[PDB]
C-alpha cells in the first residue's frame, strides 16, 4: 500500500448519526462481520490451481 | 474521562470500548497483527546436498 | 519609608476588589501521553534545563 | 562623582576602565586634573583610545 | 607556590596573605582550608588590620568565608573594604577560605586563628560524633575507574538518607586529565535539584564548573589542570543513581620514550597500551595487541574433530 | 551515521584522519585540495568520487 485512504459512512454536517454509526461499525470490526463480509463478495471464484 | 487532560497524542489504539467512553479522531496510523519469525540462513542444508 | 529599612510598602495583594481572577489567555492543553519507543522519547543531551 | 574626602580616584576609574568608558568629560579645577591624570596613568588608561 | 603561611599551631593557624602587609600581588586565588579537626569546629576573628580594594557589591578584591567544604558550599559573608571585620563562628566541622586578586589593586591581607572547643550537636551517621560526610578520596596514578558505588562499598553513610561524595583526582608530574564517562544513568532526568555530577579543574573551587551533568548523556570532558574533582549530589529520594568514570593522565605531544601518541593532542604512558581497557577516545591503545598465531587443522584434533 | 556515532567517526584534525585511512577502515571527509596535496605526497592513498 503507497497511500492510505478510507470509506465511511458519510453523514450531513453535524449529523446525530455519525457517533451512533462509529460506534456500530467498531463492533461489528471486532465481532468479525467486515471479514466475513469482505471474504463473501471479494472471495471470487476461488482460483490459482497449483500456485 | 476526569478532565485532568485535553489530548491524548500517544499509541491509544481505537477500540469498541475506549470509543464508547471517550472520542477519537479519525486514525493517524493504521495497522494489525503480523508474524515475526528469524531470517533465512541456510547453513545447515543437510549433508545430501549435492 | 525608614532610612534603615527601606520601603516598607504594604501593598498586600489582598485589598483589590473582585474583579479580575487570573490566567486570561488562550488555555494552554495539557496533552497527556506515554513514553513508548519510538513514540514518545526523552531526548539524549548533555545540557540539563528543559 | 570624584570621591569627597580622599583625593585617589582608584576606585572610580577601576570603573570606568570595566564600564568601557572611553569619552570623559571631566568637571574639575587644573590642580585637581593634574591629579587624576597621574592617577590615570598609574593605571591603563592613558592609551589611544581614551579623550 | 605563594600562598603564605599556613603554620601548624595544636589549635587552629593564623594565616597571612601572600607577602603580608606589603602589597598582595595581582591574579592570585589561594584555596585555604581549615581543617577544623574532629569534636569541633573554627572560630575565626579577623585582626584589625586590615585592607583589601573596596568595591560596588564586592565584585572585586574580596574574602570568601563560605562555611563548607568547596565551591558550592553556602556563603557566610563577602569580605571587601578597609574596615577591619570581626564575629565568625562554624556551622560545621569544616570551613574554607578563599582570597581572590584582580590585576590593579593594592591591599594589605587578612589575619585569624581559632577560638573554639566546645562538642557539636548533631549526630549526622548515627551515634554521638558522626561527621559532616568522610566522602574524600585522594586517588591518583596513569588510571582508576572513579565509581559511584565506593559510598557504599566503604561504608560512609547509611542507606536511605541524601548523599554528597567528593572524589579528588591528582595526577601524574606536569600532566592533564582526560576523564571519560563509561556508565552513566540517573532516575531523574532533567533535574540538577535532585541528583547531578560535577567536574572541577584545578581545585574543586567555584571557578571550574567545566560541566554540570544531571541529564541522560554525559560526554567526555579534558581537564586543563593536574587537579581534578569530582562530586555527586543525590538526595533522599534518589539513591540509585551511579556513573563509572576513568581518568587518564596526559602530556601535550612533543611524544617521546615513554610515550604513545593516541593522536587526539594526547602522550599517554606505555603501561596503558593493551592494558585491557580504552583510555584514549579511540582505542589507539587497545590496537595491534592479541594478534596470536595461525594453527589450521592442527588444533583442530579434539574431542570432536579429531576423533573422525 | 555520524550523529549517532559521536567519538568514532568523528574525528579532531586532519592529521588524524590521514593517520586512520592509511591503518584503520575508514572513509574520511575533507576538502578537496588537501585531498589532491595528500594523494600526490603518499602514493599509497587515493581519492573516490567527486
Ligand atoms: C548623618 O546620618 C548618618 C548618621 O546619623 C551618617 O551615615 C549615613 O546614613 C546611612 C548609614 O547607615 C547611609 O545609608 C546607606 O549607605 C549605603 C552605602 O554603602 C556602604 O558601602 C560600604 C560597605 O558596602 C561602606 O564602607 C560605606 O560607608 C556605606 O555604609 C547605601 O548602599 C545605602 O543605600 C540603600 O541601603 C539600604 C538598603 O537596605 C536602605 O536603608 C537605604 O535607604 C538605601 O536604599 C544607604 O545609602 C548613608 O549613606 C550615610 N551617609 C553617607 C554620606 O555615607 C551620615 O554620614 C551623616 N551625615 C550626612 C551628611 O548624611
Ligand atoms: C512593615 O509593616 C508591617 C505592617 O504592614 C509590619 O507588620 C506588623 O508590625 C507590627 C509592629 O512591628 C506587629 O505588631 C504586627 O504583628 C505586624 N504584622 C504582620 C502581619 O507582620 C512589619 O513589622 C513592618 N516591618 C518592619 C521591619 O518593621
Ligand atoms: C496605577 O494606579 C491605579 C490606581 O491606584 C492602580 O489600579 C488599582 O489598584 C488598586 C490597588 O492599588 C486596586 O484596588 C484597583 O482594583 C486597581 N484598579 C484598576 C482599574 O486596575 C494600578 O494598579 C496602578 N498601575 C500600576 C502599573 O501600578
Ligand atoms: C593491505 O592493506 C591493509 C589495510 O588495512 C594493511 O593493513 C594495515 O597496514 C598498516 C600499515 O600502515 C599496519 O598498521 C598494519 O599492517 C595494518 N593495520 C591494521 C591491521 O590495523 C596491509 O598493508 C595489507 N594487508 C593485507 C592483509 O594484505
Ligand atoms: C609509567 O611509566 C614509567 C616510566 O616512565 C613506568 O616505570 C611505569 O610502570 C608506568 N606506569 C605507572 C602506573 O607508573
Ligand atoms: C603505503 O603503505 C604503508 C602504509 O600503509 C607504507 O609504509 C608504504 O610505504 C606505502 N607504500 C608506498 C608509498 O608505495
Amino acid at each position: 500500500l503507497i497511500d492510505s485512504k478510507g470509506y465511511g459512512v458519510g453523514t450531513p454536517m453535524g449529523s446525530p448519526y455519525r457517533d451512533k454509526i462509529t460506534i456500530a461499525i467498531l463492533q461489528l470490526q471486532e465481532e468479525g462481520k467486515l471479514h466475513m463480509m469482505k471474504e463473501k463478495w471479494w472471495r471470487g471464484n476461488g482460483c490459482p490451481e497449483e500456485e | 474521562i476526569d478532565h485532568k487532560a485535553d489530548l491524548a497524542v500517544a499509541p491509544l489504539a481505537i477500540t469498541y470500548v475506549r470509543e464508547k467512553v471517550i472520542d477519537f479522531s479519525k486514525p493517524f496510523m493504521t495497522l494489525g497483527i503480523s508474524i515475526l519469525y528469524r531470517k533465512p540462513n541456510g547453513t545447515n542444508p543437510g549433508v545430501f546436498s549435492f | 519609608w525608614d532610612p534603615a529599612s527601606g520601603l516598607n510598602m504594604t501593598e498586600s495583594q489582598k485589598g483589590k476588589p473582585a474583579n479580575i481572577t487570573d490566567s486570561l489567555s488562550n488555555r494552554s492543553l495539557i496533552v497527556t501521553t506515554i513514553l513508548e519507543e519510538p513514540y514518545v522519547l526523552f531526548k539524549k543531551s548533555d545540557k540539563p534545563l528543559y | 562623582q570624584l570621591p569627597a574626602d580622599t583625593k585617589d580616584a582608584k576606585p572610580l576609574l577601576k570603573e570606568m576602565k570595566r564600564g568601557k568608558e572611553f569619552h570623559v568629560i571631566f568637571d574639575c579645577s587644573h590642580e585637581m586634573a593634574a591629579g587624576i591624570l597621574k592617577q590615570a596613568l598609574a593605571m591603563g588608561m592613558m592609551t589611544e583610545y581614551y579623550h | 607556590t605563594q600562598c603564605g603561611i599556613w603554620v601548624r599551631t595544636s589549635n587552629g593557624g593564623h594565616f597571612a596573605s601572600p607577602n603580608y602587609p606589603d602589597s598582595y600581588p595581582p591574579n592570585k586565588e589561594c584555596i585555604y582550608i581549615l581543617e577544623a579537626a574532629p569534636r569541633q569546629r573554627i572560630e575565626l576573628t579577623f585582626d584589625e588590620r586590615y585592607y583589601i580594594e573596596p568595591s560596588f557589591e564586592c565584585r572585586f578584591d574580596h574574602l570568601e568565608v563560605r562555611d563548607g567544604p568547596f565551591g558550592f558550599s553556602p556563603l557566610i559573608d563577602r569580605y571587601c573594604g578597609m574596615k577591619s571585620p570581626a564575629l565568625i563562628r562554624s556551622t560545621g566541622r569544616f570551613m574554607w577560605i578563599k582570597f581572590s586578586s584582580d590585576e590593579e589593586l593594592e591591599g594589605l591581607g587578612f589575619r585569624a586563628k581559632y577560638s573554639f572547643i566546645p562538642d557539636p550537636d548533631f549526630t549526622y551517621l548515627g551515634g554521638i560524633l558522626n561527621p559532616i560526610p568522610d566522602c574524600q578520596f585522594e586517588l591518583s596514578g596513569a588510571d582508576g575507574i572513579v565509581r559511584s558505588s565506593q559510598v557504599e562499598q566503604e561504608e560512609k553513610t547509611k542507606p536511605g538518607q541524601a548523599v554528597d561524595c567528593i572524589w579528588t583526582i591528582k595526577a601524574t608530574p606536569k600532566a592533564k586529565i582526560y576523564l571519560r564517562f563509561l556508565d552513566y544513568q540517573m532516575e531523574h532526568s532533567n533535574e540538577c535539584k535532585r541528583n547531578f555530577v560535577a567536574v572541577y579543574d584545578g581545585s574543586s573551587a567555584i571557578e571550574n564548573l567545566k560541566a554540570k551533568f544531571c541529564s541522560t548523556v554525559a560526554n567526555d570532558v579534558m581537564l586543563k589542570t593536574g587537579v581534578g574533582v569530582i562530586r555527586m549530589w543525590a538526595d533522599e529520594g534518589s539513591r540509585l543513581s551511579r556513573f563509572r568514570m576513568l581518568f587518564t593522565s596526559f602530556v601535550e605531544p612533543p611524544c617521546t620514550s615513554s610515550t604513545f601518541f593516541c593522536h587526539s593532542n594526547m602522550c599517554i604512558n606505555n603501561s596503558l597500551v593493551c592494558n585491557g581497557v580504552q583510555n584514549c577516545a579511540y582505542p589507539w591503545d587497545e590496537n595491534h595487541c592479541k594478534e596470536k598465531k595461525k594453527a589450521g587443522l592442527f588444533e583442530q584434533i579434539t574431542k570432536t574433530h579429531g576423533t573422525i | 551515521f555520524m550523529s549517532s556515532r559521536r567519538q568514532s567517526v568523528l574525528v579532531k584534525s586532519n592529521e588524524e584522519g590521514i593517520q586512520r585511512v592509511l591503518t584503520s577502515d575508514y572513509a574520511f571527509l575533507m576538502e578537496s585540495t588537501t585531498i589532491e596535496f595528500v594523494t600526490q605526497r603518499n602514493c599509497n592513498l587515493t581519492q573516490i568520487g567527486g
